[PDB]
């Protein structure tokens, strides 16, 4: 069946994407902000938290 | 120089006072300790002021 596998296939796919997104730096030098936490003073933590 | 395998101690790094700068670079100097890293280095040069 094609009509009822890609509004799952879809979905699934996406919700891979959103937890892979997580996996990114997005401009910053870490992607977890516990490191940066764990390792930065608060004010420039802040930062890359924002 | 490279050193490993034992308890890093700063106590004393930040302690003292007979230092000019103690401003670190990433590393947080209140974050420097509880941190465990795999190794650490140290060069040393004499330089003008």
């Amino acid at each position: 069946l094609g009509k009822l596998q890609d509004v799952v296939n879809q979905n699934a796919q996406a919700l891979n994407t959103l937890v892979k997104q997580l996996s990114s730096n997005f401009g910053a030098i870490s992607s977890v902000l516990n490191d940066i936490l764990s390792r930065l003073d608060p004010p420039e933590a802040e930062v890359q938290i924002d | 120089k490279r050193i490993s395998n034992c308890v890093a101690d700063y106590s004393v790094l930040y302690n003292s006072a007979s230092f000019s700068t103690f401003k670190c670079y990433g590393v947080s100097p209140t974050k420097l300790n509880d941190l465990c890293f795999t190794n650490v280095y140290a060069d040393s040069f004499v330089i003008r002021g």
